[PDB]
């Protein structure tokens, strides 16, 4: 298909575009194989953690980018589309992981395993579900929003 | 496998959750603080319960984790808070009645009153009609005849309901590890492990008594001035070679004697320092009152507050229809939520309660990156201390001649520094022997010390020597003038205001130090200097992660508080102060009574 960057620009004010094998500015005068387009969201102060050989809690364990990136990471504010006051508890993630994750690669799972010695084989000691909800409200401040 | 791993790993996995538990707790009550309804108190109460339930839980939690194994200091403090902070020693029998006696204390120190005498006409509480009579309106008569009927009125039967709450709270106190329920509130600065950082919590009280000694010279001077004073004023009662009646001290229990300050006016002469009438003439609101503190908060380093704060903070009392409280309350929801509730109109005292929110909402920004359970870095004293010092600092003559809120026509001549000096010590050094004397009593108390039957003999008899401060009618052991306070009734520790009155003159004269201001400690101004600020906001930003000890080593130098800058700050009056007291008797007759 015929792919026009123009629309991106206007539809969202966005605070972050990184692009790193490619300068934004000629995007529109290139041609590509193939194209992948991931979408998530996430808090405000993990926005930081999305980027190649940087290593932090969501990138050891949710979504690790390769040294060898070539894309682009767009980054905009939806604190007024997805914050409520009894909490925006639908959205979810990974508290912890026992192992690193292989970058460009995703794990689906709620086994609540041992994080510990002796084997809690169920709730107890040290054994905990590994996905974590959050509350996110519209009276939170910049840093607690979602992010697009 | 190591309990100091296996420690951290429960701790992330709970903390987000406390983290929302509190910030929801926080919004119901600040729901029902600005919402007064059944409904949101009720929704405090329940979100109150959840969070005290987790509390009960993570205690036998962390307990289950032994101690041990742990060497890391965040670890320590974040183990060690919840076995304690979130669990009770006393059996059902004993912590339903100490519970019991709590609420009862609260409720006849709020429902328990009295009004004007010999009336059954519409009466007031304490603060709006009688401590207001004893505060503001100077009449031998009303004051004296307030003084006891609110005692007989509350402190009457608060008396055994105070004894009993005095034995259950040993009871609480001494079961785990403590020698009395004031071990809990010496607790608050103990410092222990670290190497050249070591405290004891006995040895505060030696600490106490030194800085009374220390600040005796001063009192009995300003005593002797007080005294004059009142026997100029009233001959009648008050000796020339006597103590002071507590109800001339311009409130119930001497303070802040800062309409006692009025009666002992230095000069007749005094310029205008005042710039509540300015805030009229340069046209101030809520909202500059608090944007001219962000500009000088700015001006020395601290940023500013965000948009949402604004946007979420209650500068003027509602009023209307929905009903507030107007007293001055910084409010931190949680999570970048901070907020306030409180009144700014037209006077310099909001100006001066501002630059004192803003300190503390400051101090609470600068630890934000700290772990949850370490987000205690905010010392009582401390906190206090800051709040003050910024108001003081912004309340020199040169930084309002700078704003505007005065002119440079008004000069600092001898009358202003005395005048002004002498309010400030009016208020301070009133409040220094009373405050020690009621921590030192309240330490015996529930040290069992004191005779249940001699609680007011004691009292009386620190309060003439110790004090200097005799009682205007034969208060006996049938009332209680402590239980009849709000803080005591509350079970609140008092020992807070004695630290922070060191405290807050230690951290400026190392703001003038770091600074190096050119000026004395009562005409510091360190508006457009951020030099100190930067030291400042890294003591703001240490939060819970190292000793107080070594935070006040760091900025100020000595470990314990110091009375050489209230000395070197109250030396200009202390010049004027000489002169006027020696005449006087120095000392006081403890034997003598007001009552003839
Ligand atoms: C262990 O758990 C206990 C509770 O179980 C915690 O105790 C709480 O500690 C906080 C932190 O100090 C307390 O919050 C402070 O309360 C002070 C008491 O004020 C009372 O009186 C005023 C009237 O003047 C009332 O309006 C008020 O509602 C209280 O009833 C306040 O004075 C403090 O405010 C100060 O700071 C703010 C900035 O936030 C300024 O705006 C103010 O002017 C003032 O300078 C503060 O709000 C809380 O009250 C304590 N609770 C109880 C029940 O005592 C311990 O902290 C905790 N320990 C841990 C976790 O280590
Ligand atoms: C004692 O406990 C404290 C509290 O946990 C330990 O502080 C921790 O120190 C590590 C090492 O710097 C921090 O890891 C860092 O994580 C960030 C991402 O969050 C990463 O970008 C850094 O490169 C680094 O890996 C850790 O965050 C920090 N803890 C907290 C809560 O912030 C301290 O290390 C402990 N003492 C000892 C001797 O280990
Ligand atoms: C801090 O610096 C500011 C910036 O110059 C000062 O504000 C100006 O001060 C001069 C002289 O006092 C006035 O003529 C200007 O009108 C002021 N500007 C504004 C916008 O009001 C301020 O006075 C300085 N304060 C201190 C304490 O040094």
């Amino acid at each position: 298909c015929v792919a026009d960057y123009s629309v991106l620009y206007n539809f969202a004010p966005f605070f972050a575009f990184k692009c790193y094998g490619v300068s934004p500015t000629k995007l529109n005068d290139l041609c590509f194989t193939n194209v992948y387009a991931d979408s998530f969201v996430i808090k405000g102060n993990e926005v930081s953690q999305i980027a190649p050989g940087q290593t932090g809690n969501i990138a050891d364990y949710n979504y690790k980018l390769p040294d060898d990136f070539t894309g682009c990471v767009i980054a905009w504010n939806s604190n007024k589309l997805d914050s409520k006051h009894s909490g925006n508890y639908d959205y979810w993630y990974r508290l912890f992981r026992k192992s690193k994750l292989k970058p460009f690669e995703r794990d689906i799972s709620t086994e609540i395993y041992q994080a510990g010695n002796k084997p809690c084989k169920g709730k107890g000691p040290n054994c905990y579900f590994p996905l974590q909800s959050y509350g996110f409200r519209p009276t939170y401040g910049v840093g607690h929003q979602p992010y697009r | 496998s190591t309990i100091e791993e296996q420690a951290k790993t429960f701790l992330d996995k709970f903390n987000h959750e406390a983290e929302d538990l509190f910030y929801q707790s926080s919004l119901a009550s600040w729901n029902y603080n600005t919402n007064i309804t059944e409904e949101n108190v009720q929704n405090m109460n329940n979100a109150g319960d959840k969070w005290s339930a987790f509390l009960k839980e993570q205690s036998t939690l962390a307990q289950m984790y032994p101690l041990q194994e742990i060497q890391n200091l965040t670890v320590k403090l974040q183990l060690q808070a919840l076995q304690q902070n979130g669990s009770s020693v006393l059996s059902e029998d004993k912590s339903k009645r100490l519970n019991t006696i709590l609420n009862t204390m609260s409720t006849i120190y709020s429902t328990g009153k009295v009004c004007n005498p010999d009336n059954p006409q519409e009466c007031l509480l304490l603060e709006p009609g009688l401590n207001e009579i004893m505060a503001n309106s100077l009449d031998y008569n009303e004051r004296l005849w307030a003084w006891e009927s609110w005692r007989s009125e509350v402190g009457k039967q608060l008396r055994p309901l105070y004894e009993e709450y005095v034995v259950l709270k040993n009871e609480m106190a001494r079961a785990n590890h403590y020698e009395d329920y004031g071990d809990y509130w010496r607790g608050d600065y103990e410092v222990n492990g670290v190497d050249g950082y070591d405290y004891s919590r006995g040895q505060l009280i030696e600490d106490v008594e030194h800085t009374f000694e220390e600040i005796k010279p001063l009192y009995e001077h300003l005593h002797a001035y007080v005294r004059a004073k009142l026997m100029n004023a009233y001959p009648s009662y008050i000796s020339p070679i006597g103590c002071l009646p507590a109800h001339l001290l311009g409130d119930m229990w001497g303070r802040f004697w800062t309409n006692l300050y009025s009666l002992t006016v230095p000069f007749g002469q005094k310029p205008n320092i005042d710039v509540t009438d300015a805030m009229v003439d340069q046209a101030w609101d809520a909202q500059r009152i608090f944007k001219e503190a962000e500009k000088f908060f700015v001006s020395v380093g601290l940023p500013n507050m965000t948009q949402g704060f604004w946007e979420n903070s209650m500068l003027t009392d509602p009023g209307n229809v929905q009903k507030a409280v107007c007293h001055p309350t910084a409010w931190d929801l949680g999570k970048g939520d901070f907020r306030i509730l409180m009144c700014t109109k037209v006077t310099m005292d909001d100006f001066l309660t501002a630059h004192h929110e803003m300190g503390h909402i400051q101090y609470d920004m600068a630890y934000a990156a700290q772990p949850f359970l370490l987000r205690n870095g905010a010392n009582e004293g401390f906190h206090e201390a800051v709040g003050e010092i910024m108001s003081l600092s912004a309340a020199t003559p040169k930084h309002l001649k700078s704003i505007g809120l005065l002119s440079p026509d008004f000069q600092e001549d001898n009358e202003t520094e005395i005048n002004f000096l002498l309010k400030q010590a009016l208020t301070i050094v009133g409040t220094l022997p009373f405050t020690y004397m009621l921590e030192k009593w309240r330490w015996m108390v529930f040290k069992g010390e004191i005779p249940k039957d001699q609680w007011m003999k004691k009292w009386w008899e620190m309060k003439r020597e110790i004090v200097g401060v005799v009682e205007p009618v034969p208060h006996d052991e049938t009332y209680c003038d402590p239980a009849s306070l709000f803080h005591v009734s509350n079970d609140y520790s008092f020992i807070r205001y004695y630290t922070r009155t060191l405290y807050q003159f230690q951290f400026q004269e190392a703001l003038c130090q770091a600074a190096k201001h050119e000026g004395p400690l009562h005409k510091c101004d360190i508006s457009n200097s951020t030099e100190a600020g930067q030291k400042l906001f890294n003591m703001l930003r240490l939060g819970k992660s190292e000793p107080w000890t070594l935070a006040l080593e760091n900025v100020v130098g000595a470990k314990n508080m110091n009375v050489r800058p209230l000395l070197n700050y109250f030396e200009p009056l202390f010049t004027w102060l000489k002169d006027q007291n020696k005449n006087s008797f120095v000392g006081w007759s403890t034997d003598w009574s007001p009552y003839a």
